[PDB]
């Protein structure tokens, strides 16, 4: 399928402009919204440094590591 | 006429000159693990197995055959100390001779069988040209592979007709040659467990053993000869590097790491047994075990072996030598001779300091005494700089408890500053440097030696397996 | 005796394979003998 | 020592690359 | 012997689809796209969104994606924590326990893009070797390429294997690759190593091959089958201006193949070695030397103070693990001296 | 014996194995 | 060329194994139990790997060196 | 550094020798 | 209308586009 | 005895190469 | 320039000729080694 | 070290004894 019909074709170009713009307006609103610091976790500018933390946070555990996150984190 | 990378693929058609060329090899091996046995054997100290174990004096060979019940030296001497019984046939010396007799008979295999190299049993009954059955040789050579793994897994580990195999206590402190009866549950498969390796042989010498008799019985099908092209040799030397170099990795993963099959009484420490404070932890365990039976500071310290406490010291580390630091590793930093004392630094006001153990990875850290807190009370600083938490601003004193100098203590600021150096390293420990003329750089312990050799081969036996499967699919192109 | 062997060849390498050779030998012994002597 | 295995090693080198320039082997 | 060469026999299932598989299509999919195109296509997203959301603030106490306000030199994909050690990260796994928020945090990302990218490149080469049968040509590309794989695999997953654990392996970053090279430098002391001097040797006359050989292409063209360019006109010209020239266009190719392969390869073994911590970090002779004679010092004495300034100022926030503080005192200094 | 890790990684190996299925599956579709 | 090569009796003894090179089954044989057996060889490979690496934990496996004084 | 020296002088004859000895057979 | 080069193609972009707008959207976040 | 180290290694390297050269030549 | 010289000989040599002038040489050298060491 | 001198000047003189029995040029 030679790449010219399918530039020069309406259809193609209909769904595109109504589709590119959203999955535009998508990743704006996903990232605007926060949305993107609570699902991949990022910590918001003014969280940083928690008041019972105020240096970087540190690991120092293997297997037992989900709620050391979560007294690090918040 | 060939080129000088191709004169040994002559032998490609002709299995009598194959044949002579494998024993030649075979023959190669055997010389020198008799040759480095004898040499090993003839360097070896066994004066002072406590301090002076195999494996600070760079014994490379001695180990593999300690680790299989190979104890006993025809000198008198034993690797446990004593002079214990008759030596018997089976010695260190025995085994040398042994492996230089049978490269020699391999010699004179290779011999016969190069001089004669047309036979009809390699000629096709069918068609004069010669041939080869391939998946039937794999038969017949999986076959006794699995007998053999089935008698090392049942007669000779086992204890049953052999004499089994080394073991040692976790800390390595007592550990010598036993039977290992065979563990069949899941606790059997964890690396640090012999009975594993028992059960282990057993089961892969039994299902080779089946393997073997199916591909006798059973010859493969045409989709699979045509597409693999069995009917070369080339892919069967493709294959045979494939499993080799994934045997080197393996192996020297097993040896790094650390498992049932390398005690650490005759390969020396893990690093990472270091890194995570193993002997330190232990140390100081059976220490507060001691003081809380109620016995002083000084007699609960002097319980320590030597042995352990020489195991928690830096030297004692294979990621800490040098690519071209050569020598075994007394050669580095002399030959230990007794264990001074567990060093106690305390400050005027009475505060126990301790100094921060250098982690594996650095070369020269600066040292530094910290409070039971955490925070930095004294430090000795840089060359010829600046000083306010120096030594003689602090004014600490260091008083060694257990060992040679128990009781002692010292006020000295040169004297104080040099033992903090030493402890920095972890137990300090006297060494005689004048013997060996040691340089004053640690080396590697035959640990590393053996993974860094075996993971380079490691590489290049990928490249050969990339290279010779190509060379095997592209036949026809590459014939011409 | 076996009869004479069929596939017997020999090598060859040209003046150009010797100066190579010669001249990785030498190379590869002035890089490493400098950490040799150590 | 070493001082004179080092030269030497040069000096042996440099021979090479003068033998390989002048004494070059015709083709074919 | 009891059938024909595979000529038609009965078509199987398998036949349709390495038919289907083989089509000469835009693309070619091939048996290992099945292995490629998957993989690296996760490998891609792999690094692309780690360098956009997530961070690596609990890992390592730093900022590292475009979210945080980084820009493209200084995001990347930062390893797992000194305490994960050599876990494999699986989502599923106990350290992450199938939460993804977490799973992320504790930069597992990282190990993902590592194994999936590691299985891309076996599948990539397997694609080579698949083209070239199909074509029916010499695989030497395989053979080329397989230096890169080389260098991936003793840099990436040989070495921290050899180390405490993953934490010490490269994050996928520029930032962070110029960070792992100064740490090299600084502890390593990998300049002085005779295999990296052997690798860069190779390279750099990889690179001198390229250029001189196009421009001598591209200066003895003929004038508008038979060979565009004067094969003699440029023999004679190479041999009167640096003595010697190449005389056989096969032996030239050749050794443009040969020359980055092997560099990258003994580079490789460097690495290996490094690995284990068999580092030629040292003379003896000259430190004994300059130990007794203080006024005794080289060049070499000079690096090696610079690789003490440079452990000493870094390792206090490269390795915060080992919760290292340094009094003012203690650090390096030139003045000093 | 039905330690969590374990579920973790039956769970895993299942869901490779429905990896594979879906592929040969969709492979074998698009043949024919 | 044509003359056979020397006898002997542990070569006679010999020939029956190598006697058919070439001969082959037709079909496809037993390749569905190669693919039902490097799957399960797979398998075992992942369990070991995982036990190993620690990343698999099983009540019986203590997977350290304070092992060795057990049992 | 005796162990040097020999390692030195060893790489440099044996294998130098080899290619002189092919190549004198082959011309 | 359902070929490889098409899945190939969408699958290249559209995550492209989605981070596009993510990334252009994000530079203008308040620090 | 540093010069009769070097004194050897040279009458065994100088004249030795030179032989060499010259046959290497001839053939 | 002058025209090509007219006596231009090449010098040979053969294997036999070889090997009498390394025998020499290494008896030579395995005589004098020992008073040259002293 | 000159046991490792003699050594090798010995086994070369040797070296050279078995190249001429063995790799004789065939005269003419
Ligand atoms: C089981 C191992 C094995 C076996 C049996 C073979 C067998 C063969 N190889 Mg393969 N090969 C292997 C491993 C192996 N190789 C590995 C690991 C590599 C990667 C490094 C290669 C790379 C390779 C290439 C690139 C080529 C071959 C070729 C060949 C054929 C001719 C041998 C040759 O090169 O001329 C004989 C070679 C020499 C006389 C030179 C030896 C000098 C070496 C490099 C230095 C001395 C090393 C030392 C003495 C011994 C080290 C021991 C160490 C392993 C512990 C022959 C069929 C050639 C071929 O088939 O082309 C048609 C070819 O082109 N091989
Ligand atoms: C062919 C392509 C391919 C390949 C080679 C890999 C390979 C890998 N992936 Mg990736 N992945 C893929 C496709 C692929 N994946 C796809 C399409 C997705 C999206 C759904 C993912 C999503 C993904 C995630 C989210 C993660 C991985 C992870 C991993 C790693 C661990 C996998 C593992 O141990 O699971 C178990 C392995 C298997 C099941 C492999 C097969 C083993 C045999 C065949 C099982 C046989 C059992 C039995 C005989 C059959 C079942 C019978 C039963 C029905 C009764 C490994 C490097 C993990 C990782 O390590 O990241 C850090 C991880 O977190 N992958
Ligand atoms: C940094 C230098 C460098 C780069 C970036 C590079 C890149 C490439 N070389 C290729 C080919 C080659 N390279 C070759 C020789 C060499 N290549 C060299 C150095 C490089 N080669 C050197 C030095 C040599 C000499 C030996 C050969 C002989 C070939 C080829 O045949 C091949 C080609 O045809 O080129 C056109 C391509 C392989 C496509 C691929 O990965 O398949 C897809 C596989 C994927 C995506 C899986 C890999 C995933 C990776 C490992 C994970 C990390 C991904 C992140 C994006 C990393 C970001 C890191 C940050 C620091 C930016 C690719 C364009
Ligand atoms: C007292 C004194 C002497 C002081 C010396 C001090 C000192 C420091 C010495 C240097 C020490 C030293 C030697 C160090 C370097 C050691 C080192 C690291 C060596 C690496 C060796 C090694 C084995 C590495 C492996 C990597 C490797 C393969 C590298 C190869 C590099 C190499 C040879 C590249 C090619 C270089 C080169 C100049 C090529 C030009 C080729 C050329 C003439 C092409 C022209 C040409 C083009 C055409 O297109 C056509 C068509 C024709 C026809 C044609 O002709
Ligand atoms: C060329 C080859 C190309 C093909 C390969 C492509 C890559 C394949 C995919 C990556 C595989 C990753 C394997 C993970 C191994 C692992 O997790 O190890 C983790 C474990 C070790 O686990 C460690 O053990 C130590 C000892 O107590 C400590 O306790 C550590 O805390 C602990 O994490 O090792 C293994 O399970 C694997 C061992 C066998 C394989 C070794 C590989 C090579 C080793 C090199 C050694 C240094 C040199
Ligand atoms: C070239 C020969 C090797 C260099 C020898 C240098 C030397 O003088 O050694 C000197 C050493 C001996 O060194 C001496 O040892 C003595 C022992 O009582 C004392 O410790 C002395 O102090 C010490 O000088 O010789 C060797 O150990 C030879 C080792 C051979 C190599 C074995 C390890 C190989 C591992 C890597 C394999 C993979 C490589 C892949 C590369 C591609
Ligand atoms: C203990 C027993 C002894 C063990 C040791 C045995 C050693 C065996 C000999 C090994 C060496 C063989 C060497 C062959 C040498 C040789 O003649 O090769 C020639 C070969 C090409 O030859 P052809 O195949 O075209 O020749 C066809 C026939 O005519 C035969 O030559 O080139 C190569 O394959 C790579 C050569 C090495 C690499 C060359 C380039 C890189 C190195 C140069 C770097 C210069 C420095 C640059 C940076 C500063
Ligand atoms: C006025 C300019 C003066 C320049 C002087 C410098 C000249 C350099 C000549 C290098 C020749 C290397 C040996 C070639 C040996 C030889 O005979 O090669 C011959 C080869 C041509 O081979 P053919 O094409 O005839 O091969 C045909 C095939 O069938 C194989 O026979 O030349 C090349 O391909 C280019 C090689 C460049 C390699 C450059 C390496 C440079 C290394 C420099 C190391 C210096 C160390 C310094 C220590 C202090
Ligand atoms: C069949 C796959 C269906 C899609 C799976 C989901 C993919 C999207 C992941 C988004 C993150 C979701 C976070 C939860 C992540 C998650 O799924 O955890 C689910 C589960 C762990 O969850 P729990 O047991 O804690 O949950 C208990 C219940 O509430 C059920 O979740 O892990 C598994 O059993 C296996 C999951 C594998 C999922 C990855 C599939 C790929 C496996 C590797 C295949 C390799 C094949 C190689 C062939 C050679
Ligand atoms: C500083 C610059 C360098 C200075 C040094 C230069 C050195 C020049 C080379 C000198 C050496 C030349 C050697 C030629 C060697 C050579 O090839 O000669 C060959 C020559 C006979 O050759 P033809 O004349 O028959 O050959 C005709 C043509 O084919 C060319 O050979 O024999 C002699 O005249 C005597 C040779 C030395 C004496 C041989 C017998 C006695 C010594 C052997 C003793 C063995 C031990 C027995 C007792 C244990
Ligand atoms: C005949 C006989 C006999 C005897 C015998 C003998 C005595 C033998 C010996 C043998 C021997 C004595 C052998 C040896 C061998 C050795 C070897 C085989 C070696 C090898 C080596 C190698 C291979 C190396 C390599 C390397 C190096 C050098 C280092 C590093 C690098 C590399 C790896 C390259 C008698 C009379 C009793 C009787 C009858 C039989
Ligand atoms: C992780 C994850 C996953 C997957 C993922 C993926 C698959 C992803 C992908 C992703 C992607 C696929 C991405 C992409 C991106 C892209 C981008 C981000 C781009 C950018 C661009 C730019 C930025 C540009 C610029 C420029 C140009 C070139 C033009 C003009 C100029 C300039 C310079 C401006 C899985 C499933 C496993 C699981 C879940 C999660």
């Amino acid at each position: 399928r030679p790449f010219s019909d399918i530039l020069t074709s309406i259809r193609y170009w209909v769904i595109h402009s109504i589709t590119v713009p959203a999955l535009f307006i998508a990743g704006w609103l996903f990232v605007s919204t926060g949305l993107a610091y609570d699902v991949f976790g990022t910590p918001r500018p003014n969280e940083y440094f928690t008041e019972d933390r105020q240096e970087a946070p540190l690991i120092t555990d293997r297997f037992n590591a989900l709620e050391q996150v979560k007294k690090l984190s918040g | 006429g060939l080129p000088w990378y191709r004169v040994h693929t002559v032998v490609i058609n002709d299995p009598g000159r194959l044949i002579s060329v494998h024993l030649m090899h075979t023959a190669l091996v055997s010389g020198w693990a008799g040759s480095m046995a004898l040499f090993e054997i003839s360097v070896f100290d066994p004066s002072d197995p406590v301090l002076n174990p195999m494996w600070r004096q760079g014994m490379f060979v001695l180990p593999f055959m300690t680790r299989l019940g190979i104890t006993q030296s025809w000198g008198g001497w034993t690797i446990s100390g004593e002079t214990a019984t008759n030596p018997g046939i089976w010695s260190y010396e025995g085994v040398a001779a042994a492996h230089i007799i049978l490269s020699g008979a391999l010699f004179l295999a290779s011999v016969w069988h190069w001089t004669y190299w047309d036979l009809e049993l390699f000629r096709d009954p069918r068609t004069g040209k010669t041939a080869l059955d391939l998946p039937k040789i794999f038969g017949i050579h999986l076959f006794l592979s699995g007998l053999l793994c089935f008698g090392f897994g049942a007669f000779h580990v086992t204890g049953v007709f052999g004499p089994g195999i080394w073991v040692s206590d976790p800390y390595g402190l007592t550990g010598r040659v036993q039977p290992v009866a065979p563990s069949w549950g899941a606790d059997g498969f964890d690396p640090y467990n012999p009975g594993g390796i028992a059960s282990h042989h057993i089961a892969a010498g039994i299902l080779g053993v089946l393997a073997g008799l199916f591909h006798l019985c059973v010859r493969p099908s045409i989709r699979l000869y045509f597409g693999l092209s069995m009917g070369s040799i080339e892919t069967v030397l493709s294959s045979s590097i494939a499993a080799v170099f994934w045997a080197a990795f393996v192996v020297a993963g097993t040896m790094w790491y650390g498992s049932a099959a390398t005690p650490i009484e005759l390969f020396g420490p893990t690093r990472y047994q270091w890194d995570q404070g193993f002997f330190q932890q232990e140390i100081q365990k059976r220490v507060q075990a001691s003081l809380a039976e109620g016995a002083s500071l000084s007699d609960a310290w002097s319980r320590i072996p030597e042995k352990l406490a020489f195991y928690d010291y830096i030297g004692n580390n294979p990621a800490k030598g040098g690519l071209f630091r050569t020598g075994a590793m007394n050669s580095g930093d002399g030959i230990a001779v007794g264990w001074l004392g567990h060093a106690s630094f305390k400050d005027q006001e009475g505060r126990e300091l301790f100094v921060r153990r250098m982690p594996t990875f650095f070369e020269t850290f600066p040292v530094l005494l910290l409070d039971k807190d955490g925070i930095v009370r004294a430090d000795v600083p840089f060359r010829k700089a600046e000083s306010k938490y120096s030594i003689e601003q602090v004014g600490v004193s260091v008083t060694f408890y257990g060992g040679e100098l128990d009781g002692l203590t010292f006020t000295d600021p040169a004297t104080v500053k040099k033992y903090a150096r030493k402890a920095q390293l972890g137990e300090i420990f006297e060494f005689d440097r004048s013997t060996l003329q040691s340089d004053g750089v640690f080396r590697s312990s035959p640990r590393g030696w053996f993974t860094f050799g075996h993971v380079c081969f490691a590489l290049l036996f990928f490249f050969g397996h990339i290279w010779h499967g190509a060379r095997t699919i592209f036949r026809d192109v590459f014939a011409g | 005796m076996a009869r004479p062997n069929p596939n017997k060849q020999v090598v060859e390498l040209n003046r150009t394979s010797l100066y190579w050779g010669l001249l990785l030998i030498f190379v590869l012994a002035v890089l490493f003998s400098s950490y040799i002597f150590n | 020592m070493e001082a004179l295995v080092y030269t030497f090693l040069l000096v042996g080198t440099l021979g090479i690359i003068f033998f390989s320039i002048f004494f070059r082997d015709p083709p074919r | 012997t009891i059938a024909i060469g595979t000529y038609q026999e009965k078509r199987t299932w398998f036949d349709d689809a390495d038919d289907w598989l083989r089509q000469d299509r835009f693309v070619f999919v091939g048996w290992s796209g099945l292995l490629l195109f998957p993989c690296a296509y996760f490998a891609l997203g792999g690094w692309l969104t780690g360098t956009t959301f997530v961070t690596s603030w609990y890992t390592h106490g730093l900022a590292t994606s475009y979210l945080e306000g980084c820009n493209f030199l200084t995001a990347a994909v930062s390893t797992p924590a000194n305490s994960m050690a050599h876990s494999l990260l699986f989502v599923w796994g106990p350290e992450a326990q199938g939460d993804f928020t977490r799973w992320c945090q504790l930069g597992g990302l990282w190990a993902f893009v590592a194994l999936h990218g590691a299985f891309g490149l076996i599948g990539f080469m397997l694609r080579q070797f698949e083209i070239a049968r199909s074509v029916n040509l010499r695989p030497y590309n395989a053979i080329a390429f397989s230096a890169p794989i080389a260098v991936f695999v003793s840099v990436f997953l040989i070495y921290p294997l050899g180390q405490s654990g993953w934490f010490f392996a490269p994050s996928f970053g520029v930032a962070a690759i110029f960070r792992f090279i100064l740490f090299f430098q600084g502890f390593h002391n990998w300049t002085l190593n005779p295999f990296h001097m052997m690798g860069v040797a190779g390279v750099l006359g990889a690179a001198l091959l390229c250029a001189i050989h196009g421009a001598t292409v591209e200066n003895t063209l003929f004038e508008d089958a038979e060979e565009t360019y004067s094969m003699v006109t440029a023999n004679r010209f190479w041999s009167q201006i640096f003595g010697v020239a190449f005389s056989n266009k096969r032996w030239l190719h050749f050794f443009m193949l040969l020359v980055p392969v092997t560099g990258l390869w003994m580079s490789a073994i460097g690495v290996v070695g490094l690995a284990l911590n068999l580092r030629a970090y040292d003379f003896v002779s000259q430190e004994i030397r300059a130990a007794e004679d203080p006024e005794f010092e080289t060049f070499y004495t000079k690096n090696i103070l610079l690789n003490e300034g440079i452990r000493a100022w870094m390792a206090a926030q490269d390795q915060p693990h080992e919760r290292l503080v340094f009094p003012e005192e203690v650090l390096p200094r030139g003045n000093a001296l | 014996a039905v330690t969590p890790s374990l579920k973790n990684f039956l769970g895993s190996l299942i869901a490779g194995a429905t990896v594979l299925g879906g592929i040969a599956l969709a492979i074998t579709a698009v043949s024919k | 060329f044509q003359e056979p090569g020397l006898v002997t009796p542990l070569g006679t003894l010999l020939r029956p194994l190598n006697s058919e090179a070439g001969k082959v089954l037709p079909g496809w044989g037993t390749t569905v139990l190669m693919a039902v057996f490097i799957l399960l060889f797979a398998a075992f490979l992942l369990i070991i790997l995982e036990i190993y690496n620690s990343s698999l934990i099983l009540d019986d496996v203590s997977m350290s060196w304070e092992t060795l004084a057990k049992v | 550094n005796i162990y040097g020296l020999t390692a030195t002088a060893l790489f440099i004859i044996i294998p130098t020798s080899f290619l002189l000895i092919l190549y004198v057979k082959t011309a | 209308i359902f070929t490889v080069r098409w899945l190939a193609i969408h699958g290249i972009a559209v995550p492209t586009i989605f981070f596009l707008g993510a990334i252009t959207a994000m530079q203008f976040i308040q620090r």
